[PDB]
């Protein structure tokens, strides 16, 4: 079975699946956990970085891409950069051609069309990473869930990576509470690493170990790492 | 690089305390010959912008497409287009200023004189001019061609400086724009009688009159002058 039909992304297999786009989304899977979540005024995101070896760093997993928009990364870190990058550029775009902050649903979108070519066609391969994306734009405080399958939902919280539906539940119920931290961002960025630990196991959030990024109202995308993460721990 | 063909004279505007006001004649001329008396030059995008256009009209023709391409590709994948997510007059405008800018670079312009009049959603005014040449400024007041020499000065008498627009209504404005179409039907040998003109008040909204005429010229002292200087009679 299987086995005939997972040599390439061009292929169905006999009930209809993609093979090569589940194993990428398997991936992700294999990533550090990282979390999303959202008020009315700000978006969160908080990711535990992971390290090789006690004398190595802990890889970076937020982006900004633009002054109003970011994400998180959980699976290949480079094509992560290769999407990170064009949604620089249509954020870029927007701005230089209609002097338009780029809205994070059409972000979204245009995410999802990259995704999808990949997974149509020959010798190409799909993209082994799931991002979050949070942003602040005409329409207030949004994050986005994608997958490589080129599949990319807004909800009001979220994680990917391993472990991730510990966080995941949490923030299915810390619902009716979060969703109402407006006006104070180190409440919202509190219920976030709140909602990350749900998914530890293996250590505890140290300093050089936590990564935060925050958009919102009257903040721009800014990314919080180490000393600066310290307040929360 | 080409040659303006069939042509549309000035395009008259300035802002006043709740809004903008802006106007342009009727007539197509075609060399010296008015040729075309029922050219609308003012083209309204969504209900918060008018574009006035003059130069060649084929070219004008080819704006206009462009800019129902526009509203029907932002309404694309947006469930806030009648709304956060509409377009801007900003965003229309420095999309044609990008347009003008791209096409003077490849050396084959669009042969037109732009204004771009509205209101932004803050309730802001918006005025701005681009050309052929991609050249673009603002000004209280902004008048395209032969309306550049006679028309400013006139309105320019009501709006001197940014201090000015509080204290003009839409009375004083409106006058002083179809006094000065008046004016320009005297001096202007490209010009016409029948004109439109478009208001757009951060209250009222988008107005739009059609078929205009410039009415109470003084023509009467003409009887007294005869010969060029000693005929009597």
């Amino acid at each position: 079975f299987r086995n005939n039909y997972d040599g390439d992304t061009v292929t169905f297999s006999p009930t209809g699946r993609l093979f090569q786009v589940e194993y990428a989304l398997e991936a992700i899977k294999q990533g550090s956990v990282t979390v999303g979540l959202r008020s009315n005024t700000h978006a969160v995101l908080v990711a535990l970085k992971r390290n090789a070896d006690e004398l190595s760093s802990y890889q970076k997993k937020i982006i900004k891409c633009d002054e109003h928009m970011g994400l998180s990364l959980a699976g290949l870190a480079p094509d992560a950069r290769v999407l990170s990058n064009y949604l620089r550029q249509q954020c870029n775009y927007s701005s230089l051609v209609f002097n338009r902050k780029l809205a994070v649903e059409r972000a979204g979108h245009l995410l999802c069309d990259k995704a999808q070519k990949n997974t149509q066609s020959y010798g190409g391969r799909p993209y082994g990473v799931g991002l979050l994306i949070i942003g602040y734009d005409k329409s207030g405080a949004h994050l986005l869930e994608f997958q490589p399958s080129g599949n990319v939902t807004e909800l009001y919280g979220t994680a990917i990576g391993a472990r991730s539906q510990g966080a995941k539940t949490y923030l299915e119920r810390t619902l009716d509470t979060f969703i109402k931290i407006d006006g104070n961002p180190d409440e919202l960025i509190k219920a976030g690493v709140e909602a990350i630990s749900q998914s530890l196991r293996d250590e505890s959030l140290t300093v050089d170990n936590l990564s935060i990024a925050i958009v919102g109202k009257d903040t721009p995308f800014t990314i919080y790492d180490g000393e600066a993460v310290a307040k929360y721990i | 690089t080409q040659q303006p063909i069939v042509t549309g004279t000035s395009v008259i505007s300035m802002k006043y305390d709740n809004g903008v006001i802006i106007a342009a004649d009727n007539l197509g001329s075609y060399g010296s010959l008015l040729r075309f008396n029922g050219v609308e030059r003012l083209i309204p995008v969504g209900d918060n912008t008018v574009v006035g256009i003059s130069g060649d009209i084929s070219d004008m023709q080819h704006i206009e497409r462009l800019l129902k391409d526009l509203v029907t590709e932002n309404a694309y994948d947006n469930p806030l287009a009648d709304a956060e997510e509409a377009l801007e007059p900003s965003y229309i405008f420095e999309y044609l200023a990008t347009v003008m800018y791209q096409r003077r670079s490849k050396m084959n312009p669009l042969w037109n004189a732009i204004i771009v009049a509205g209101v932004q959603s803050n309730g802001d005014q918006f005025l701005r001019y681009v050309n052929l040449l991609g050249v673009t400024y603002s000004s209280p007041t902004l008048a395209t061609g032969f309306g550049a020499h006679m028309a400013n000065p006139l309105l320019r008498k009501v709006v001197d400086r940014e201090s000015d627009i509080p204290k003009t209504t839409v009375q004083v404005a409106e006058e002083a724009i179809v006094n000065a179409m008046r004016v320009l039907y005297y001096r202007d040998a490209r010009s016409s009688r029948n004109f439109s003109l478009a208001i757009i008040d951060k209250n009222t909204g988008l107005t739009f009159k059609k078929n205009l005429q410039v009415e109470n010229m003084k023509w009467d002292f003409a009887k007294d002058i005869k010969g060029y200087g000693t005929q009597k009679i």
